[PDB]
RNA sequence: UAUCUGGUUGAUCCUGCCAGUAGUCAUAUGCUUGUCUCAAAGAUUAAGCCAUGCAUGUCUAAGUAUAAGCAAUUUAUACAGUGAAACUGCGAAUGGCUCAUUAAAUCAGUUAUCGUUUAUUUGAUAGUUCCUUUACUACAUGGUAUAACUGUGGUAAUUCUAGAGCUAAUACAUGCUUAAAAUCUCGACCCUUUGGAAGAGAUGUAUUUAUUAGAUAAAAAAUCAAUGUCUUCGGACUCUUUGAUGAUUCAUAAUAACUUUUCGAAUCGCAUGGCCUUGUGCUGGCGAUGGUUCAUUCAAAUUUCUGCCCUAUCAACUUUCGAUGGUAGGAUAGUGGCCUACCAUGGUUUCAACGGGUAACGGGGAAUAAGGGUUCGAUUCCGGAGAGGGAGCCUGAGAAACGGCUACC
RNA sequence: GCGGUAAUUCCAGCUCCAAUAGCGUAUAUUAAAGUUGUUGCAGUUAAAAAGCUCGUAGUUGAACUUUGGGCCCGGUUGGCCGGUCGGAUUUCCAACGGGGCCUUUCCUUCUGGCUAACCUUGAGCUUGGCGAACCAGGACUUUUACUUUGAAAAAAUUAGAGUGUUCAAAGCAGGCGUAUUGCUCGAAUAUAUUAGCAUGGAAUAAUAGAAUAGGACG
RNA sequence: ACCCACUCGGCACCUUACGAGAAAUCAAAGUCUUUGGGUUCUGGGGGGAGUAUGGUCGCAAGGCUGAAACUUAAAGGAAUUG
RNA sequence: AGAAUUUGGACAAACUUGGUCAUUUAGAGGAACUAAAAGUCGUAACAAGGUUUCCGUAGGUGAACCUGCGGAAGGAUCAUU
RNA sequence: AUCCGUAACUUCGGGAUAAGGAUUGGCUCUAAGGGUCGGGUACGAUCAACUUAGAACUGGUACGGACAAGGGGAAUCUGACU
C-alpha cells in the first residue's frame, strides 16, 4: 500500500529457496535487479543454507564486503542481490565456481563448474529491437542489453555470452531436435529435446519435449530455454540431467545404494 | 449501417494522419487507412471501400483487439454503433450435481462495416474501454 | 506474526460413554498391559482407525496403481518394522484385520516384561 | 479535489454504489487553462513521475504546417473563429485542440514568393533555375490563394496547450476546408 | 470410526417433536491442579476515551568540518586522525494495529495494457553546446547567499524564534573547452547551354506539431515525358534498402520548423605510474557519486471472464444537475461521461434488477463430516480499507500520509 | 419423574461407578437429523394436492443417418521354460486395451522445399518415385454442452513418503568414515471445486445445412 | 330391437395380495434403502393463528398475501381388549 | 525574485431549517391470548351425547350456541331386479 | 410568473396554488421553432414572425422594484355540494 514493500514475510517466500518456515518471521526480499523475485537464489540463502559457509546474516555481509565472491564476474557486495538461472557465482578463495541451475524437483543445485567454463553463460532473448540511431539490440532474461547481434538471432533464441565483455561469440536457433532446460511451472528443471511447437496465434505458444527415456510432457515457450543440440549441450549439466525419476524409482535407488 | 451521411458531426471526420495532397491528384477517391486486426479476422469490403470514419472501429480505427474472443447474439440495435448481446451460459451447483441457465448482457461497439439486425450471432473481440460499458467490439458477424 | 506451531490430538472419546461390554474390554486390557488411563486405549484405536483409513481409500484403487504400491507398502513397512504386523502377512488386508492388542505388545513396557528385567508389567 | 474515477456515478443498472475508498491521488484531476491569446504565460505543473507538464495560459504565437508544400512557420495568432463544441469558446476565444483559427500568413507569402517567385494575392541565375524547376508547382489552390489577399489563413490547432504549453497547428486545405467554410459564411 | 436410547397408551403400531448422547485451534464460568514440550491471548460489548514512557532515523576511504571538541599527526603551511553540530542526500508511503465501512463493491482464479507512470537495482547509451559562434570567454575552472558558529534578545509556555556579523557544497546558480568526413540549403562569380562554381549556414539529445519511408505470392513485352547512373551515349542495367507482432499510425529513420528551452560531469577518494623539446609540461589506472534515453526489476493504476448470505410485507429501477450511447474538446500518467458542449434515447429487470438487512472485510482456510453436506472464517499468509469523524493539500518516484500539514465538528 | 412419617431420586455417612490433572455447567454450532431430504422425506385418514380449466419466465421432450466384416503392426498382462542363484528373458498357445489399411468411405487442402518411407538396384548398401514424418506461409474454414489428458491453480494448512524431537505433538532435519584432512542421502508426492487455456474422443443431448434451388462440383 | 364372440374408449364393481402400507385399506395408495419416467403445488411438534400489522382486490360482507411475542410435552393417526 | 492582501472558479468540510426512512419508547381507555385458581352460570361436543356431527355463508341470542340456504360422511345407512 | 417538491385522508374524481423552497433587472449574444417559389419524361433563391431555452457582462444583491396581487397548517361541531 502506497508505495513499494520492502519486506518479505516467510510463507510467503517462493518453496524452492527451502526456508524454515520457524527461524523467524521474515525472508529475505530479493533486492531490484536482472531477476524477477519469485525466480532468485539470493545471496544470502546461497551462502548461509545451501553451502554452509556461513551461519548467519551478519557472516554473509562480513564475507560480501571483503569482496571475495562475484556474480557474473562482477563483485555485488549486496546481501539480497537477485542471482538466478545460468548466473555464475565465482569465490576466488576456495577456487570455486558455481553456476546457478535448477535440480529436477524444482530447486536451484549447487552445480561446481570450472573456470573455462565460468568464463560464459547462456542467455534466453527475449526482444528484439531498434535502438536510437537505428541501432538493434537484444534483451535476455538476466535484463542484458547487447547491440550490434547477428541478424538471425530471433526471440526465444539462445546467445552465448562471454562474461567479461558482454559480447556474444555464438548462438543456438529454436527449432526441433533442439536440447531444451525448462525455466518454469511443474516441469521445472526437466531436459528434453523439442520434438515441435504448437503456434496458438493470439496466446500463449505451447511447446512438446520428450526425455531420453521418451517420456513427453508439455509446457509454455516462455518456461523453455534451448541449451544446445541433442546430445552435447553447451553447458555443464547437474545431477540426474533432468530425468524427473518417480517416487517409486527413487526410493528403489536410494534403498541400491544406503 | 445506413450509411448515415458521413459528414453529419461539427467536426470534420477524417482519419488522423492520412493526409491526400491536393497538389498531386490522382483517383483512389481519398487515402483510406485500414488494417488486417488479425486473428483469422477478414478485413470487409464495406470497410475497405467505405467512407465512414469510425474512430473505434478495428479495422480502420485506432483500437486494437487484444484478449477475450467471445461470441452472442444481438437483442439490442437502438444505440449509435452500439448493441448489446446476449451471451447464454450454464452455471453448475455442486450439491445438486446440476445445472442452472444463466445469462449475462454485454455492450459492444459495432463498425458500420456490418449491418446487424436482432438475432444475428456475432463473435467480439476485447479492445480497450470505449466507454463506461463497453469494452468490446463487433468483429465479424455470424448470420442474416 | 509468525509461521504457526501445527498440533493434533491424538485420541478420541467413543460414542457412547457407558457401555459395559467395552469397558470390561478396555478394562481387560489396561490390567493386562499396565495403563493408568483409557486414553491410551483411545489413543492406540485412533492410530489404528487412521491405519485403516488409508488402507480402505488404497483398496478401493486399482492393483498396480502407483499410489496405492507406494503408500500400501511403506504402511506395511512401518507396521513390520515394529512387528505389530508380522512378515507373513504384507497383503494390506491384514493391516485391516490387525488388532489393538497387537500394537499395545509393542509397548517398551510388555516388552521389557517380556524380556525378563520386570516380571510384571507395573514394576 | 477533482476525482477521476468511475466509484462515484451509478453502474449501468442505475444503481448507486456506497463511498469505497476515500480519494487517491492516482485518479486526480486538474482544472483547465482556458488558454487564452496574447502575452505569452505558462505555469508548470508537476505531474505523476516527475514529468513537468506546461499549461498554457495567454499564448500568442504558434508553429503552424503547410503540408502540401511541405514546411512549417512561426506565426501570430489572430483569433478563433469556429469550435466544433462549443461557440463560446469562440466567442472568448479561446485555445483548443480542433479550434479553427486565423494567422498571419507573412511567412508564407514570403516563403512561396522566395521558393517559387511568383507572388500571392494579385534576382540572380541561381534563383530563376531554383524557380523554374519548381514549375507547375505554384497553382496551390483557389480558396488558399484568396486567403492570402487578406493575409489571414484558416488554420486548425493540433495541439493541446494547456498540457503542452503549444498552440501548434496546420492550414486548412481542399474538403476540410470546404466544410468549415460551408460551417462558418452560412448565415 | 455408515450404531441411537427415554417420554403421548390400560397395552400395540405409527406420525411427530421434546429430552438424552458424542465433538468443537468456540467462548465464558465453577471446582481442582504435581511434572516436560508447544502456545493463543481487550476480536465479540465501546473503529469508546486515554496520564506517562518508547516505537524512524541515518555515513563511508570516497558531498560539506577553522567545533573557539578530543587527539596525536610530526607525511605535510591549504586541508589531509577521530568527530558532536548543522547543510546536502536518502529514507520516514515499508513495517505493525484494527475490521468501522463495504454485498458485483472487496476478493478468488483467469486475462490485458497495441491504454499508461515507475525512485531504486541491473545492462547498454551523448566527440555535435565558444551563439555575427576572427578577442564575445575563467576552462589549470565562474558567482551569491545561508545554515551550523559568535554575540544581543523576546516571551509563562511548545521540537517558538527575531535582529546583527562570518563561512562551505554532489546546495543554489550560471557557464566553456574534443574529431573529421558526408548530405542539405542559400549562394557570390564564371556564364554557358552538358551549364559549373568559391564562400556562408544548418545537421546531437529532449519537447510540440505536420509530412514521408517503414515494402514485397509470380513471369515478360510496347513505346514514348526526361536521355538516369557509364558509354563501343546502340543503349549493357543489373546494383537497388527495408526489422518485429496474430494485429498497429509499432520500433526506428528522414524533412520542415517549434520550446518560456531539457540533458550532454565546474563533483569525490585511493594509487600514483609512463613520455619527453625538465615545464608544476603531455599522458595515465582502480573506484564512488551524479545524468539523458531505452530495456530490466521492484511495483502501481486501470482492466476481461465467471463466481458471494437473507429478504417480494422491496417489482419496477436509472435518467432534474449523467442515467445508456455518439462527435469534439478539456483533464489525466494514461483509457473511459472522468468532466464539459451539442445530439440521440437509450441502459438494468422474475435467469431477481432496484431497494432493505447482515449480530457481513473477502479469500487461503477451520470444526464436524460413510458418502453427499451444514456451520464458521475479527485472528500468524495474500488482497483491501482506515488512523476520533469528514474534507482538502504540500513534499516526493510513490501518500489524499495522519507517530505529515490545513480547516470544520 | 422423586418427596404427603418404612424416600434405591432430597440433606448427610458408608460403599460403589465413570473420566481423571483434569471434570462439570451455560450459550452457540456439527453429527445424530432420511426432523431440509440432489444423494434422500412426506402429502386418502397423522401437517400438507391450489375449486376447476387455460396459459407466460422455466423444466422436460418419440424413433431414424457408418453398422458389420477383414488384413496387418506393435504395446500391458499373463504362461511352460527358469536356459540366472526367492530375480528375468525371449520363440509360445489366450485375454486386455491402441494405431493403420481395404471393403462404394475425402478421414479439408493451395503454393514450395526434406522429396519421405523413394518404380528409385550399381555386381548383393547404389547415379534419378508421390509435400509434412521436418517447417513455412495461405483458401478456407456450423455452433455448443459433455468427457479424457496436460498446463494452471502462492506458501502455510490437509492427506502423505523418509527421518531420533529419548516416545509423541512437532520439526525438516540428518546419517556415515581411519572422526587426523572429510564423504553423503534429502527437504518428495497427491488433492486443490466452478470459470478461463490447450488437447484426444465424438456416443449421449441440442444446433445448422440443397426445396417459389440466388444449391455443389469444374 | 335382441343373442353369441371380439374390440376401442368410459362410469364403476367382485375376488386375491405377487406387491405396498402404521394400519384402516389400495389394480393403485403397486413397479420405492434392489431408493432417479416427466412436471406443478403444499407441509416440517401442538397452540397463539389464518390472529396482529402492511399491502392488494372488493359497494360492503369479506377475499388473497401473511408474522412475532408468549406458551407448551405431548397434541394427533390407525387399530386392540375392556 | 517575491510576502501580506485580493478577483473568479472547481473541490468542499461544518452549521441551520425542512422532508423522508428505520429502530426504540410513553399513553387514558379498548379489545384479545395465555396461565393460575376445588370461583359463578349453564351443559355445546365425545353414545343416535339425548335436536346426528361437520363445512361455507347469513342473521340472531347471557354464554356455550340456535336457526335458515346449499354441501359432506369424517354417519347412526356400503343393502329392495 | 418559471423550476422543484408536495402529506394525511378520499366517494379515486379530489385534497393541491397542499405544505414548503429557489429564481426573476439591464445589456451584449447564442440556439431552436416558419411561409412562397424553383427542378429530364440532396439543395438554392426569397419573405416575414414573437415564443422558448441558455451563456457571458453589469449593479451599493437590486430587479412580479410603482400598480397589481392567496397567509398557512393540525383538529372538532354542523349542513352533503352549487
Ligand atoms: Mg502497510
Ligand atoms: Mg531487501
Ligand atoms: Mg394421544
Ligand atoms: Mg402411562
Ligand atoms: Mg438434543
Ligand atoms: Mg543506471
Ligand atoms: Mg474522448
Ligand atoms: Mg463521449
Ligand atoms: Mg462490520
Ligand atoms: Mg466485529
Ligand atoms: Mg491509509
Ligand atoms: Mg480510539
Ligand atoms: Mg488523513
Ligand atoms: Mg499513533
Ligand atoms: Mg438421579
Ligand atoms: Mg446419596
Ligand atoms: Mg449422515
Ligand atoms: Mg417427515
Ligand atoms: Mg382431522
Ligand atoms: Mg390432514
Ligand atoms: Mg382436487
Ligand atoms: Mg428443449
Ligand atoms: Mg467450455
Ligand atoms: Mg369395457
Ligand atoms: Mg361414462
Ligand atoms: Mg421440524
Ligand atoms: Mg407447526
Ligand atoms: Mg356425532
Amino acid at each position: 500500500a502506497r508505495g513499494p514493500k520492502k519486506h518479505l514475510k516467510r510463507l510467503a517466500a517462493p518453496h524452492h529457496w527451502l526456508l524454515d518456515k520457524l527461524s523467524g518471521c521474515y525472508a529475505p526480499r530479493p533486492s531490484a535487479g536482472p531477476h524477477k523475485l519469485r525466480e532468485s537464489l539470493p545471496l544470502i540463502v546461497f551462502l548461509r543454507n545451501r553451502l554452509k559457509y556461513a551461519l548467519n546474516g551478519r557472516e554473509v555481509k562480513a564475507i560480501l564486503m571483503q569482496r571475495h565472491v562475484k556474480v557474473d564476474g562482477k563483485v555485488r557486495t549486496d546481501t539480497t542481490y537477485p542471482a538466478g538461472f545460468m548466473d555464475v557465482i565465482t569465490l576466488d578463495a576456495t577456487n570455486e565456481n558455481f553456476r546457478l541451475v535448477y535440480d529436477v524437483k524444482g530447486r536451484f543445485a549447487v552445480h561446481r563448474i570450472t573456470d573455462e567454463e565460468a568464463s560464459y553463460k547462456l542467455g534466453k532473448v527475449k526482444k528484439v529491437q531498434l535502438g536510437k540511431k537505428g541501432v538493434p539490440y537484444v534483451v535476455t532474461h538476466d535484463g542484458r542489453t547487447i547491440r550490434y547481434p547477428d541478424p538471425n538471432i530471433k526471440v526465444n533464441d539462445t546467445v552465448k555470452i562471454d562474461l567479461a565483455s558482454g559480447k556474444i561469440t555464438d548462438f543456438i536457433k529454436f527449432d526441433a531436435g533442439k536440447l531444451v532446460y525448462v525455466t518454469g511451472g511443474r516441469n521445472l528443471g526437466r531436459i528434453g529435446t523439442i520434438v515441435h511447437k504448437e503456434r496458438h496465434d493470439g496466446g500463449f505458444d505451447l511447446v512438446h519435449i520428450k526425455d531420453s527415456l521418451d517420456n513427453t510432457f508439455v509446457t509454455r515457450l516462455n518456461n523453455v530455454f534451448v541449451i544446445g543440440e541433442q546430445g552435447k549441450p553447451y553447458i555443464s549439466l547437474p545431477k540426474g540431467k533432468g530425468i524427473k525419476l518417480s517416487i517409486a524409482e527413487e526410493r528403489d535407488r536410494r534403498r541400491a545404494q544406503q | 449501417s445506413t450509411e448515415l451521411t458521413v459528414q453529419s458531426e461539427r467536426a470534420f471526420q477524417k482519419q488522423p494522419h492520412i493526409f491526400n495532397n491536393p497538389k498531386v491528384k490522382t483517383s483512389k477517391r481519398t487515402k483510406r487507412w485500414y488494417k488486417n486486426a488479425g486473428l483469422g479476422f477478414k478485413t470487409p469490403k464495406t470497410a475497405i471501400e467505405g467512407s465512414y470514419i469510425d474512430k473505434k472501429c478495428p479495422f480502420t480505427g485506432l483500437v486494437s483487439i487484444r484478449g477475450k474472443i467471445l461470441t452472442g447474439t444481438v437483442v439490442s440495435t437502438k444505440m449509435h454503433r452500439t448493441i448489446v448481446i446476449r451471451r447464454a451460459y450454464l452455471h453448475y451447483i455442486p450439491k445438486y450435481n446440476r445445472y442452472e441457465k444463466r445469462h449475462k448482457n454485454v455492450p459492444v461497439h459495432v463498425s458500420p462495416a456490418f449491418r446487424v439486425q436482432v438475432g444475428d450471432i456475432v463473435t467480439v473481440g476485447q479492445c480497450r474501454p470505449i466507454s463506461k460499458t463497453v469494452r468490446f467490439n463487433v468483429v465479424k458477424v455470424s448470420a442474416a | 506474526p509468525r509461521a504457526p506451531r501445527t498440533y493434533s490430538k491424538t485420541y478420541s472419546t467413543p460414542k457412547r460413554p457407558y457401555e459395559s461390554s467395552r469397558l470390561d474390554a478396555e478394562l481387560k486390557l489396561a490390567g493386562e498391559f499396565g495403563l493408568k488411563n483409557k486414553k491410551e486405549i483411545y489413543r492406540i484405536s485412533f492410530q489404528l482407525s487412521k491405519i485403516r483409513r488409508a488402507a480402505r481409500d488404497l483398496l478401493t484403487r486399482d492393483e498396480k496403481d502407483p499410489k496405492r504400491l507406494f503408500e500400501g507398502n511403506a504402511l506395511i513397512r512401518r507396521l513390520v518394522r515394529v512387528g505389530v504386523l508380522s512378515e507373513d502377512k504384507k497383503k494390506l488386508d491384514y493391516v485391516l484385520a490387525l488388532k489393538v492388542e497387537d500394537f499395545l505388545e509393542r509397548r517398551l513396557q510388555t516388552q521389557v516384561y517380556k524380556l525378563g528385567l520386570a516380571k510384571s508389567v507395573h514394576h | 479535489g477533482i476525482s477521476r474515477d468511475s466509484r462515484h456515478k451509478r453502474s449501468a443498472t442505475g444503481a448507486k454504489r456506497a463511498q469505497f475508498r476515500k480519494k487517491r491521488k492516482f485518479e486526480l484531476g486538474r482544472q483547465p487553462a482556458n488558454t487564452k491569446i496574447g502575452a505569452k504565460r505558462i505555469h508548470s505543473v508537476r505531474t505523476r513521475g516527475g514529468n513537468k507538464k506546461y499549461r498554457a495560459l495567454r499564448i500568442e504565437t504558434g508553429n503552424f504546417s503547410w503540408a502540401s508544400e511541405g514546411i512549417s512557420k512561426k506565426t501570430r495568432i489572430a483569433g478563433v473563429v469556429y469550435h466544433p463544441s462549443n461557440n463560446e469558446l469562440v466567442r472568448t476565444n479561446t485555445l483548443t485542440k480542433a479550434a479553427i483559427v486565423q494567422i498571419d500568413a507573412t511567412p508564407f507569402r514570403q516563403w512561396f514568393e522566395a521558393h517559387y517567385g511568383q507572388t500571392l494575392g494579385k534576382k540572380s541565375k541561381n534563383a530563376e533555375r531554383k524557380w523554374a524547376a519548381r514549375a507547375a508547382s505554384a497553382k496551390i489552390e483557389s480558396s488558399v490563394e484568396s486567403q492570402f489577399s487578406a493575409g489571414r489563413l484558416y488554420a486548425c490547432i493540433s495541439s493541446r496547450p494547456g498540457q503542452s504549453g503549444r498552440c501548434d497547428g496546420y492550414i486548412l486545405e481542399g474538403e476540410e476546408l470546404a466544410f468549415y467554410l460551408r460551417r462558418l459564411t452560412a448565415k
